[PDB]
RNA sequence: UUACU
């Protein structure tokens, strides 16, 4: 019962926001989304270090 | 009309080689299919 | 001629009041850039509501984890605009009216012009429409200045160069602009491998109210260059941000609280 | 009322004129966003 | 007609909300009797 | 048949048009093909207008210090140009007009960089420029084509966009602290004392180069913008101690001016002077 | 048969680039779980339609459940246009998980 | 999210640790500026606050100790100079790549290269194909 | 020969394929044996 | 010989089309850097026994 | 002094095997190329047998590591630009909020759908493939399945 | 004596 600050209680709401209140990048075209039509997005790969 | 016609197009022709320049039909796959002398028209046949 | 307007806490503040014609050719500006208002949400509130559904944006995100909460006032946003400011919100104007098709507007027609291609030599006749032959009459021709006959001096006039705001695209000129720059940044940013970690943004032009959300050091890594880049478009953001404070429309909310501005309210002037 | 659309007059003259012009640049369509979801999307079905 | 009564029924929505697509359907089948008689005699002609 | 174009190229600036889009590219050693009659073409309802505000401004005795100015090119010829519409205006109003020659910024802020209390007199500006006074922003060109080292014009044709569009965004913060602030020695400053006190015309007509000096020229409804019968970078070629500082500020120049003003046609300044009804 | 509707529709991939790198793993193969594989080349989605299958027996458990207790026509039909509402959102943003 | 009140948290307000540096540059400014007896009720409402209902009672009656509602009048000669003067905060703003001009020399169809606008027309030129039908 | 040689792939068209040897297969005009009603629709889109 | 590409009024204009970004460099385009995955061994000159 | 040098130049790596150790930490087939310096530059092998016997003297006697695995893994995904929350709500479809009949299902979904936090979001997507070390649990979701 | 959203 060590809890992290919030880490071991998982709560299963969260599969709603994820589902309908976000946009993602390969969401945001066509879109679909708030983009409101099919901008860009320009995929960030993050760096090693 | 004319220059009004001739300006539209209007500027850039120097792209074609105009060597033997003929008028044939190509296949959907491309390549040049021969004249053929039952469904093309009697002026594309030797370009003059 | 200036018409002249003041505010409760605002310096004593000009406006233009044109005539029907130098309203005329603000006008197709006005139309293009009102329908990005349907289009994109953040693009944003206009104040129907009187209630808490003006703020109800605001009081749900300051009441979240690991948000930090900026609101920024440009700082006099009338002076800012130069004319090549201004010219950003002109691009935007004239991009949707080639693909249009709008015959004749007004005292225009769609027509054929003698149009230069850059990169061309030569005179080439593309088709115009009146929205577009209209719009770009307007952007080449603005005058700016106002000038207000004095009982003391003869007539001033101002040095041109500011945003006449009476136009008719005086709430879309500063609408459309801020939010291609801070929208357009979380492209940019996510151009050349950082993260975005931005949440809606709300924009009454000059009022602008953005959302962050990640670590501290995320957040604000994406906060700076939000003020850097209008620090680099011409423009005095003059500084607010914080962990729990939020304002928009002379609305502060705070803590998921209301906080109220009664001054504001004279009663009695 | 989303797929219907004002009729504005220049384009009404475009469609017609577009059926007996010889066609050079390959058309290509509006992309239209539906979802075929409910049985009120045969809007999209009437229109083709 | 029968398409939409398919889906409909199959998805048990209304009666109401069968019952008023399928009188817009027959709304399209007035205006549809009302202009053809102008397309099959004045547009046809300009077409050839 | 056959002329080059230093001969008669007085009278072709006052009344031409080059009808081509810009960089047209005629120099001083092109010479004639052929020549017709034409039409005499007629001069821009839209841009007689915004030009007769200042020919209403300057007659009527209500409006104090009525001002034009007149954007362009570096190189567009216009020195040479409304020196002689100063000429054509003053003798036509039977007024005092000035114009203040374009550069009498840069000119002037080279003397008296040092200076706490400088001479902002009318007569002091005037008798400065005009050549051999070097400009302050070609000494700060002048600097800064060395770091990224050149001297040669052709040299300059092999740097290339991004790479010299760099270079330009560095010419810009020496332009912008001359603009920001209303010091003593500002940009802001000259073109209000220069225009206030009583030994100046009533009717300075000031030119500009770069577009945003709008904040800084003083004060008026008529702002111009003059296209010449000149490719302005064939004269800075041309220009005969040209090198390339002279090149780099018209592109820094072009990059800061777009065409948001009213294009004026050198010939519709000398055709609304004839039409204006005087006293 | 509902039960079956909790299955993962993932694959198990094993770690080669944790081995070439010689990263310390508590197990003989390291074997993590990717949720859903990925999906180029596809008009459908075949991890989106596998919710395609689940809702189309959700809204029969739903439907088997209200006709029992004898409840309107509306208050059911507005219970499945909101059934196939997650249809088309989960259409949308199984692109980007995918 | 469609705002009735669902929960009570206590959530430590501590403002992060880079506007802890704009409070040494700002209460300099606080010290030399005002009145010492309004900025002495100002520095009772830092040390004396509890709650935050408790800087909401101050603030909203130091707010009404900076204004009396009247509006600001005076003849509109004096204000042009401070209203509506353009200022040019740092920096230039360059120009677009003019793509046609008409006759007249002059912008007609143009696109940004590489400023503070070819950030804002990488979001903002997608819409140009729908605006367009609207 | 004339006959009709189906791809079997699931590909979604562009407008690429339109000069090449590839058609839509909805317009096919095939009875599939099992498919009775989707051909059946697109014996609607027939001109007239 | 200048035709006319090499004017400021036209180059500008071809650029805001096709942006120019790599540039020749015959090297190796170096844009990451690597620590060392454990600082192991000290590394003293003159040993003392 | 000698031990020291026959494990550093016996290992057989060099500093060009810490590329390797790269292309895990970045996106999967990824590139890099070069330097290529060779037998010059030696290195010790990343002790694959220490860090793991370690890491298990690490979870026993200090549970909360898995509080520093977690935040290692939640910053990969905020720097990933992957999953960014949103202020439009789309849960409902056009007017079934405003119906009268479905009042009894928006009251379900609004319920439960006004908790779970964002960005949790965040976060959780790292729990898919962090270790567990204390036992996680679920948030109490009391109902009663009567509707 | 007086602007637009
Ligand atoms: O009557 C009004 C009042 C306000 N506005 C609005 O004013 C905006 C420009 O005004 P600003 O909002 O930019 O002024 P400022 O904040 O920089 O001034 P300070 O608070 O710093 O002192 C414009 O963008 C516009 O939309 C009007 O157009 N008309
Ligand atoms: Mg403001
Ligand atoms: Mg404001």
């Amino acid at each position: 019962g060590e809890t992290v600050d919030g880490l071991t209680i998982i709560d299963t709401s969260i599969v709603w926001p994820i589902l309908c209140q976000c946009t993602y990048p390969l969401v945001r075209q066509s879109g679909k989304g708030v983009d409101a039509v099919s901008i860009m997005e320009e995929i960030v790969y993050p760096d090693p270090s | 009309y004319g220059k009004l016609t001739l300006r539209f197009l209007g500027t850039l022709t120097r792209s074609l080689k105009m060597q033997n320049a003929q008028i044939r039909r190509i296949r959907p796959d491309g390549t040049v299919l021969r004249y053929d002398d039952q469904i093309d028209i009697e002026a594309f046949r030797w370009s003059r | 001629k200036l018409v002249e307007r003041q505010q409760s806490d605002r310096r004593q503040r000009a406006i233009s009041g044109l005539d029907n014609d130098r309203l005329f050719l603000s006008f197709m500006p006005y139309t293009i850039g009102k329908q990005i208002y349907e289009l994109n949400d953040n693009a944003a509130q206009g104040k129907q509501a009187g209630n808490a559904f003006d703020i109800g944006e605001m009081l749900y995100w300051t009441s979240q984890r690991n948000v930090l909460l900026s609101s920024i006032d440009v700082a006099g946003m009338d002076a800012s605009v130069t004319t090549n400011t201004k010219d950003i919100y002109n691009t935007f104007v004239l991009d949707v009216a080639s693909k249009c098709t709008v015959p004749r507007f007004g005292p225009y027609y769609a027509k054929n012009m003698e149009v230069f291609e850059a990169g061309n030599r030569q005179s080439q006749v593309r088709y115009v429409n009146a929205a577009w032959q209209a719009c770009a009459l307007e952007a080449a021709n603005s005058q700016t200045s106002t000038s207000y006959e004095s009982e003391i001096f003869g007539q001033v006039k101002n040095a041109e160069g500011t945003y006449p705001s009476g136009r008719a695209d005086t709430s879309t000129h500063h609408t459309v602009l801020l939010q291609g720059l801070v929208r357009g940044n979380e492209l940019k940013r996510a151009s050349d491998g950082k993260n975005s970690c931005l949440a809606t943004i709300k924009i009454l032009g000059d009022d602008i109210m953005e959302i962050f959300q990640g670590s501290e050091s995320d957040t604000y890594d994406h906060a700076v260059s939000n003020a850097s880049i209008l620090n680099e478009s011409g423009f005095a953001t003059t500084a607010e941000l914080s962990q729990n404070s939020i304002v928009l429309l002379q609305q502060l909310v705070v803590n998921g609280t209301f906080w109220g501005f009664a001054d504001r309210i004279s009663l009695w002037t | 009322k989303a797929r219907a659309s004002e009729a504005d007059i220049s384009s009404i003259h475009l469609a017609i004129a577009r059926e007996v012009s010889p066609m050079f640049n390959v058309h290509e369509l509006k992309k239209i966003a539906e979802s075929f979801e409910d049985p009120s999307s045969i809007v999209v079905v009437l229109e083709f | 007609a029968n398409v939409v009564n398919e889906r409909a029924v199959q998805d048990d929505m209304q009666k109401a909300t069968r019952s008023c697509t399928k009188q817009w359907l027959r709304h399209l089948e007035t205006q549809f009797d009302n202009i053809a008689v102008a397309h099959t005699d004045h547009l046809s002609v300009v077409y050839a | 048949v056959g002329d080059d174009y230093l001969k008669e190229y007085k009278k072709l600036l006052f009344y031409g048009v080059i009808t081509d889009a810009i960089p047209s590219g005629i120099s001083t050693r092109s010479t004639i093909m052929k020549i017709s009659p034409h039409k005499m073409m007629n001069p821009s309802g839209g841009a007689l207008a915004v030009l007769s505000k200042f020919l209403e401004a300057v007659v009527s005795t209500n409006v104090i210090n009525a001002t034009l100015v007149v954007y362009a090119e570096k190189g567009a010829g216009k020195t040479s140009f409304l020196s002689t519409y100063a000429e054509q205006l003053s003798l036509a109003s039977g007024q005092v007009v000035g114009h203040l020659s374009s550069d009498a910024y840069g000119r002037w802020l080279a003397k008296t960089k040092d200076i706490e209390e400088p001479s902002f007199a009318y007569d002091y500006v005037l008798s400065l420029d005009t050549d051999d006074n070097e400009s302050y922003y070609e000494q700060k060109a002048s600097e800064l084509l060395m770091s990224h080292g050149i001297s040669e014009v052709a040299q300059y044709e092999l740097l290339s966009v991004r790479k010299k569009i760099k270079m330009m965004d560095e010419m810009n913060e020496v332009l912008i602290a001359q603009l920001e602030n209303a010091d003593t020695h500002s940009e802001r400053n000259f073109y209000y004392m220069v225009s206030t006190g009583k030994t100046t015309p009533r009717i300075l007509i000031v030119e500009g180069h770069f577009n945003a000096q709008d904040a800084t020229i003083a004060r008026t409804d008529t702002t111009v913008l003059l296209r010449t019968i000149n490719d302005t970078t064939q004269a800075m070629r041309d220009r005969q101690r040209g090198g390339v500082v002279q090149l780099f500020l018209r592109d820094t120049y072009y990059r800061l001016l777009p065409a948001l003003h009213t294009t004026v046609y050198p010939f519709e300044m000398l055709e609304s002077i004839k039409r204006w009804k005087w006293v | 048969a509902i039960m079956r509707l909790f299955t993962p529709q993932g694959f198990l991939r094993t770690d080669d680039l944790a081995i070439a790198a010689n990263f310390p793993r508590a197990s003989r193969n390291p074997q993590t779980y990717i949720p859903y594989t990925n999906q180029r080349g596809t008009v459908t989605n075949e991890f989106a339609s596998r919710f395609r299958t689940i809702v189309a027996t959700l809204a029969n458990v739903v439907n088997e459940r209200a006709v029992q207790d004898d409840m309107q026509k509306a208050t059911r039909s507005c219970t499945k246009q909101w059934l196939r509402h997650l249809e088309t959102q989960f259409d949308n943003i199984a692109v980007a998980h995918t | 999210q469609f705002n009735e009140v669902i929960g009570h948290r206590t959530k430590s307000t501590s403002e992060p640790h880079f506007v802890s540096s704009t409070f040494i540059s700002l209460r300099a400014k606080r010290a030399e500026l005002l009145y010492p007896e309004f900025n002495a009720y100002i520095n009772r409402a830092i040390q004396l606050s509890k709650t935050q209902n408790d800087v909401a009672n101050y603030y909203a009656a130091c707010r009404a100790m900076t204004n009396d509602g009247t509006f600001l009048a005076t003849l509109t000669e004096l204000s042009l100079d401070a209203a509506v003067f353009p200022r040019i905060e740092q920096h230039l703003v360059t120009r677009p790549a003019v793509l046609m001009s008409n006759t007249r020399h002059e912008s007609l169809k143009q696109k940004y290269t590489n400023g503070v606008g070819s950030i804002a027309q990488s979001y903002l030129s997608s819409f140009t194909d729908e605006i367009a039908k609207r | 020969a004339g006959e009709f040689e189906f791809s079997g792939r699931n590909e979604k068209w562009d407008q690429s394929l339109y000069l090449s040897e590839h058609f839509p297969a909805l317009f096919s005009d095939v009875p599939l044996a099992g498919a009775n009603t989707i051909i059946a629709i697109m014996r609607l889109f027939t001109p007239q | 010989v200048q035709s006319r590409t090499d004017v400021f009024n036209e180059q500008f204009a071809n650029e805001a089309l096709h942006p120019m970004t790599k540039v020749i460099f015959n090297g190796l385009d170096v844009n990451t850097e690597v620590q060392p995955l454990s600082d192991d061994f000290k590394q003293i000159s003159d040993p003392k026994g | 002094l000698n031990i020291n040098l026959r494990a550093l130049m016996e290992a057989n790596v060099t500093a060009d095997d810490r590329i390797k150790a790269l292309q895990a930490h970045s996106m999967i087939s990824t590139q890099f190329h070069g330097p290529n310096q060779g037998a010059l530059r030696p290195e010790l092998a990343f002790d694959h047998d220490h860090i793991i016997r370690c890491l298990m003297l690490a979870a026993a006697n200090y549970p909360r590591l898995e509080g520093i695995i977690v935040q290692i893994n939640t910053g990969y995904v905020a720097s990933a630009n992957v999953i960014r929350p949103v202020s439009e709500k789309r849960y409902f479809p056009e007017n079934l909020e405003q119906n009268q009949s479905a009042a009894r299902l928006v009251s379900a979904v609004k319920a439960r759908a006004s908790e779970a936090d964002i960005s949790s979001i965040h976060l959780a997507i790292a729990r898919e493939v962090s270790p567990m070390f204390n036992v996680h649990e679920l948030k109490k979701i009391a109902e009663s399945f009567e509707d």
